[PDB]
RNA sequence: GCCACAGAG
DNA sequence: ATTTTTTTGCCTTCCGAAAATTTTG
DNA sequence: CAAAATTTTCGGAAGGCATGCTCTGTGGC
């Protein structure tokens, strides 16, 4: 638990700190290939439905 | 008002019998709870 | 022969006699028979 | 797997349960007028207010 | 209900059939021969 | 001849939430259809917000007509509709 | 006047779809329903479902 | 001796009891001091010398209370009879209905030990005016109507039920539905399309009323 | 009946015959054992398990009467423990359990 | 287009 | 022309077979 | 009284449904 003055006011935190490297892996879900929008588009040949 | 199952005015002898029981009971036992809270606080303030 | 039942009703899997928390007994089975547990003698069948 | 059964435990409730309302003489009623309730839990109070 | 022409027990017996519109049953769109695949209601018209 | 007169109306005098929804919709699909206003609007421009400030002091012209189960019909003015 | 406004704005309000009100608000905690052993009433030999 | 003569006895005199305030409720003349008559004063009354059942002398006719004919001017007198055989088949089903028949009798409580045959279930709707009802030994060994689940029935005449559909503006088709052989409605004996007002009791609430129409 | 023929050690069933007396044959082999004069029986002693005797153990440090036992031809005692128990409805007598301090045999009536 | 598995909450 | 299964529970309708009851001789 | 017709009761098999709700990919016919 370190001791950390925050970077927005400058004076110390009133709390201490648990600071240390943690192993994070990136996942292959990523925003740009999930984001979808449709509004009109095209339409299934026989309900006439999105 | 009670009216009785007939359609008519109900005897103040028999007010509370279950036959009487009308959809605006409940509405009366509010108003019976609301008046027992404001007399539970003027007992109060008689035993002072 | 020896499975035939001599007494009791042929619905009722078991029963137990539980001892409730103000110490009186009260006695629960398992079974479907309630119209004969609640005309049996002993039990009153208008709280079962 | 809890949701398997759930989902289908719902929408048979649902498909029962859709076509009531509270008509405008405090009496709940299916969708063929006919009353299930002469008022709605008795005392025709709201459980959201 | 007999009050109308096409209430009969003759009429819940197939004698014509009505073949039903391609648009309902449309033919796919080629993937990889020159030929377009049928719909299944179309092929089963023919076998009868 | 199935209307309730105005003295004999039974149905609660509040307006619903659903009342207020539809009368909402009904005033802004109007004014989208460039319907008169009977409000001073101060530069709004959505009909929805139009509707919204003429319901704020009641200055809407329309009427609930309000069927009970049996047949007979109830007309309440909106603006004698308590909200 | 504080204690009849909030009753008679607590009256279900007519033309509510209280069926569906209700079949959602009996499915929903069953999707949050955990399962769980219980007994009747202190004896382990019942396991009541 | 003991399990064969004082259990049935004591079977009977409760199913007897069970009988009078079913006859009771529904508006017939019967006494209050009658429908707790001890096991002693049975036994000295309607038992043998030598300890048998004499179903033959239990068996009575009921008369309505002048507040039953003010309220329902169609009721009349009926008579509850209680068969000796085990099994009662066609001849004495043909032989109690042509008693209630010639006696001109409105009903007739049929109170059978055993069983009854189906044969004699589809006889019961012969004669036009008057109803049979049948009834089991062991289904009134407990009253039904005192059971802490089963709320107070109330059945309602013809003008109190114009009554009722003058109040909500309906047709008797849009009532919620009590079916006959519900076990209530055999016991307060509810007819096609008679309604009864039920007195529910709701801890959110108090005690609200329902009503169900009989189909 | 688990028996089993001593020649070819099949089974034997017991068949009624045209005399009409009961044999131990077997349908395999030719052989028989009549059974005139001799008993034959398989007793399936079923399982017995301990009970508790529920009525046990309350004859003690109570009131005595005098009632006499219903084996009088075998004995002439007249003081019995007796207790009084409500074991079926509230509209219908209290019975009595006693019991004879000489020759047992409990009973019990209403 | 139809199936087939693979994952996300 | 030898020859595996690969979830688990709940529900109604049908349909002989046997049992129960009445009905003819 | 017991033979014959009618009706009810009782099984095992034959059907059906459920086996979430949405969404994103690939690979092979
Ligand atoms: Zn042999
Ligand atoms: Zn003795």
């Amino acid at each position: 638990k370190d001791m950390l003055y925050s970077g927005i006011t400058g004076e110390c935190l009133q709390a201490y700190i648990f600071f240390g490297p943690i192993y994070y892996q990136k996942l292959k879900h990523m925003v740009l290939d999930k984001m979808h929008a449709r509004a009109r588009g095209p339409r299934a040949v026989l309900t006439r439905q999105p | 008002v009670r009216y009785d199952n007939s359609g008519c005015l109900v005897k103040r002898e028999d007010l509370n019998k279950a036959e009487y029981v009308d959809q605006y009971d409940a509405e009366r036992d509010f108003y019976h709870s609301l008046r027992e809270y404001i007399n539970g606080k003027a007992t109060a303030l008689a035993n002072l | 022969l020896p499975d035939v039942v001599v007494k009791g009703l042929p619905d009722i899997s078991r029963a137990v006699i539980n001892i409730r928390d103000d110490g009186k007994r009260e006695l629960l089975v398992e079974g479907y028979g309630l119209r004969d547990v609640m005309c049996t003698d002993g039990v009153i069948g208008s709280r079962t | 797997v809890k949701t398997a059964e759930t989902g289908y435990m719902s929408r048979r409730l649902m498909k029962s349960l859709e076509d009531l309302s509270c008509q405008y003489d405090n009496t709940v009623r299916t969708s063929a007028n006919g009353i299930v309730q002469f008022t709605y839990g008795g005392d025709g109070l709201d459980p959201l207010e | 209900d007999a009050t109308v022409p096409s209430g009969r027990p003759e009429t819940y017996i197939w004698r014509y059939l009505p073949a039903p519109p391609v648009c309902i049953r449309p033919s796919v769109m080629m993937q990889d021969s020159p030929a377009s695949n049928e719909d299944d209601l179309t092929v089963k018209l023919t076998e009868i | 001849e199935k209307a309730i007169p105005k003295d004999q109306r039974a149905t609660t005098p509040y307006m619903t939430k659903y009342e207020r929804a539809r009368i909402l919709g009904t005033r802004a699909l109007q004014i989208s259809m460039n319907a008169p206003v009977f409000v001073d609007l101060e530069g709004e421009t959505d009909p929805l917000r139009i509707a919204m400030k003429e319901l704020a002091e009641k200055k809407i012209p329309l009427v609930i007509r309000r069927y009970l189960p049996d047949g007979s019909f109830e007309d309440w003015s909106v603006e004698e509709l308590i909200v | 006047e504080i204690a009849l406004f909030k009753y008679r704005k607590a009256r279900l309000e007519p033309g509510t779809a209280i069926g569906a009100i209700g079949a959602q608000s009996i499915g929903e905690p069953g999707t949050q329903m955990t399962l769980k052993t219980f007994h009747f009433a202190g004896v382990a030999s019942m396991n009541v479902t | 001796m003991d399990q064969e003569n004082e259990r049935n006895i004591s079977r009977l005199w409760r199913a007897f009891r069970t009988v009078k305030e079913m006859v009771k409720d529904r508006g017939y003349f019967i006494t209050q001091e009658e429908v707790e008559l001890p096991l002693e004063d049975f036994k000295a009354k309607y038992c043998d010398s030598m300890g048998r059942p004499q179903r033959k002398m239990m068996s009575f006719q009921a008369n309505p209370t002048e507040e039953s004919i003010s309220k329902f001017p169609d009721m009349g007198s009926l008579w509850v009879e209680f068969c000796d055989e085990p099994s009662v088949g066609v001849k004495t089903m043909k032989t109690f209905v042509i008693h209630i028949q010639e006696k001109n009798f409105q009903t007739g409580i049929f109170v059978y030990q055993n069983n009854i045959t189906p044969s004699a279930m589809k006889l019961v709707p012969s004669i036009p005016p008057a109803t049979i009802e049948t009834f089991n030994e062991a289904a009134l060994v407990v009253n039904i109507t005192h059971h802490e689940l089963v709320p107070k029935h109330i059945r309602l005449s013809s003008d109190e039920k114009r009554e009722l559909l003058k109040r909500y503006r309906l047709k008797e088709s849009q009532l919620p539905r009590i079916q006959r052989a519900d076990p209530v409605a055999l016991y307060l004996g509810l007819k096609r399309g008679e309604v009864v007002k039920i007195i529910r009791k709701s801890e959110t609430s108090g005690r609200y009323a329902s009503y169900r129409i009989c189909m | 009946m688990l028996s089993f023929c001593p020649s070819c050690n099949n089974m034997l069933l017991i068949t009624s015959g045209d005399s009409g007396v009961y044999t131990l044959a077997c349908r395999s082999c030719p052989y028989e054992f009549p059974i005139e004069g001799i008993e034959i029986y398989d007793r399936k002693k079923l399982p017995r398990k301990e009970v508790d005797d529920v009525l046990g153990g309350g004859w003690d440090n109570v009131d005595q009467t005098k009632t006499q036992c219903p084996n009088y031809d075998t004995c002439g005692g007249e003081s019995a423990y007796f207790f009084q128990l409500q074991i079926r409805s509230a509209d219908e007598p209290m019975t009595t359990f006693y019991k004879c301090v000489n020759c047992g045999h409990r009973w019990k009536e209403n």
